[PDB]
């Protein structure tokens, strides 16, 4: 925002709402930063604001200046004797001397690169993720197997409507686990009281580079599920939607967001 | 102008459907509606004494005889495991900060990577590097590269992908940076804007993008 | 006076077997000890 | 004999086989004491 205000010239001030977090139609009316562009009572909302077509259609929203998505943490879960005398070789007359001989320095070699490639074995050592996806047969038959599964997260948000506008059964599954903010799912995961959490896909990503320790993970290498991005409200059909974009642009052109993000969103895990 | 922007600001064309870099100088002369890609870009790259000495004077040498094969074994073991354990980088390669006739990067001729590099003078020699080795298309550079003829090809991610996919010796280096989009190209301000992005947004929250990255990007070769 | 011989040997590869199954078993960790010298002495590097 | 062997006719086949055994022991336990002393 002082990068904004910087280059199109224009004067402001903040204030905090006091009505809702991020916006719910609610009998027909918005609150939160939404709602009250609406209402017109302030002329642009900045913060985390999610893009989605039905946001779209009461304001506008400008060019996203960072991806993001739905994603779930999960917390990292920690003649007889002849076949006998040359077997024993391989475990540690003057013709059958030197047979013996030779085939014990066939053995040593056997042996020697048998521990040193073992040993290499050890140093390359990984996990594997115990969920497929969003899509995964505990998910999609929650609390339907021997071990009942557990997860949820926080209601009147963007995440909780796209939930039940396309799967309804897991939705209303979900009803029992909802959370009221990020530490509460980060200690209850950590207590074992949970045992998925579904949030952002930016944030959770920062709390999981800065959490005590690394003992807690996303599903994957990182999966994003309905790409989107971040936006800023803005009151409908203003004429500053052509400027307000098109600094923006400028700023992934010439690459100010590459050192703002490692100022706000670096982290310490890998 | 020229190519797709020439055509289409001749009135030839109407509607730009490609993998559009979406920059400055192309949103103050067309619109975008919101991009369908998310990637930046990288680099292609191309990948009795016979029993002792093997296992009464004379005995004690014998045994410390024995005791040095013993050792002689135990570091020809060492030094092998040595051997057979222990014996670019992006942007950020000092000999492609200062390039030769050795290290051989190129890009795309009138693309606009090229016109991105020539907007941050700091790599003004890159600049006057490239101008050298310019290629028409990147099956052009793909050829080259696969022939050896090049080192490095700084082209977008998800092209080198499913090139590394189609052909395993394509390798892909490690800096991801300018995380750009790829959007659809249109004209001047229209009604065929608010609803051409209305339903990009609609294919991209349900899961049409999955599935299309079934039918192309997911694949593997 | 033979006893000697016989054990230094095997530090390599009823009274009397327990004491030696011990000494032996210490060689054992002794060996692998060293090895791990060896491999302690490898990370060292004008 | 067996006191003698684990650490150094189904009879002695089952011996050779707890010999190999010993042996594949032995060598999990210097793998794992080699890992645990030089890496962490
Ligand atoms: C989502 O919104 C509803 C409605 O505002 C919240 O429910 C309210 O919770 C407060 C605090 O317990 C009560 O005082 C209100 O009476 C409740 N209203 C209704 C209609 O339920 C709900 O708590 C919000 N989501 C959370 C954080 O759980």
């Amino acid at each position: 925002l002082k990068k904004i205000s910087k280059s199109v010239k224009f004067t402001y001030d903040l204030y905090l709402v006091t009505n809702g977090k991020h916006g719910k139609k609610i009998n027909g009316t918005w609150n939160g930063m939404i709602g009250e562009v609406v209402m017109k009572r302030a002329y642009m909302a900045v913060g985390s604001l999610t893009i989605n077509e039905e946001r779209s259609e009461v304001v506008d929203f400008s060019v996203p200046f960072i991806e993001t998505g739905i994603s779930v943490m999960v917390s990292r879960s920690n003649i007889g004797k002849a076949i006998w005398l040359l077997w024993g070789l391989v475990f540690n007359g003057t013709t059958s001397k030197i047979m013996v001989s030779v085939w014990a320095f066939f053995a040593v070699i056997f042996l020697a690169s048998y521990t040193a490639n073992l040993a290499a074995f050890m140093i390359q050592e990984e996990y594997v993720d115990q969920v497929s996806g969003l899509s995964d047969k505990k998910f999609q038959r929650p609390n339907d197997f021997s071990p009942p599964f557990r997860f949820g997260t926080v209601p009147n948000g963007s995440t909780e409507r796209n939930i039940r506008n396309n799967y309804a059964e897991m939705h209303a599954y979900m009803g029992k686990f909802n959370q009221r903010g990020v530490d509460d799912a980060l200690l209850s995961l950590k207590t074992g009281k949970l045992d998925a959490f579904i949030y952002d896909a930016a944030v959770l990503n920062y709390m999981a580079g800065r959490d005590e320790g690394c003992k807690l993970v996303t599903i994957g290498s990182g999966k994003v599920f309905a790409s989107t991005g971040y936006g800023i409200a803005i009151q409908k059909d203003s004429g500053w939607k052509r400027q307000v974009d098109l600094a923006i642009l400028q700023l992934f052109g010439d690459g100010e967001m590459e050192e703002l993000e490692a100022l706000w969103l670096t982290g310490i895990c890998h | 102008w020229n190519g797709m922007m020439g055509e289409l600001l001749s009135g030839q064309a109407d509607m730009i459907v490609a993998p559009l870099t979406i920059n400055n100088e192309r949103a103050q002369y067309i619109e975008f509606s919101k991009p369908f890609k998310y990637q930046g870009l990288t680099i292609l790259v191309k990948k009795f004494s016979w029993g002792v000495l093997l296992n009464f004077s004379a005995r004690i040498l014998g045994m410390v005889w024995a005791g040095f094969a013993m050792i002689i074994v135990a570091s020809y073991t060492a030094n092998l495991a040595a051997f057979l354990v222990l014996d670019i980088t992006g942007i950020n390669d000092p000999r492609l900060r200062n390039p030769s006739d050795k290290f051989i990067y190129a890009t795309v001729k009138q693309s606009s990577v090229d016109i991105y590099f020539r907007r941050q003078v700091e790599l003004s020699t890159m600049y006057r590097h490239m101008e050298k080795h310019n290629y028409e298309s990147a099956a052009e550079a793909i050829q080259a590269v696969r022939d050896n003829k090049l080192h490095a090809f700084i082209w977008d991610s998800a092209v080198l992908e499913f090139e590394a996919s189609q052909k395993c010796d394509l390798v892909t280096t490690g800096e991801l940076f300018f995380r750009s989009g790829f959007g659809i190209g249109m004209r001047k301000d229209s009604p065929w804007k608010q609803n051409v992005s209305l339903s990009i947004l609609k294919s991209h929250e349900n899961g049409f993008m999955e599935d299309l990255d079934k039918t192309w990007v997911r694949y593997q070769e | 006076g033979k006893a000697i011989w016989l054990l230094w040997g095997l530090v390599f590869n009823t009274t009397s077997k327990i004491m030696v199954s011990v000494w032996a078993f210490f060689a054992v960790i002794f060996l692998a000890s060293y090895t791990a010298n060896l491999a302690a002495f490898m990370i060292q590097e004008v």
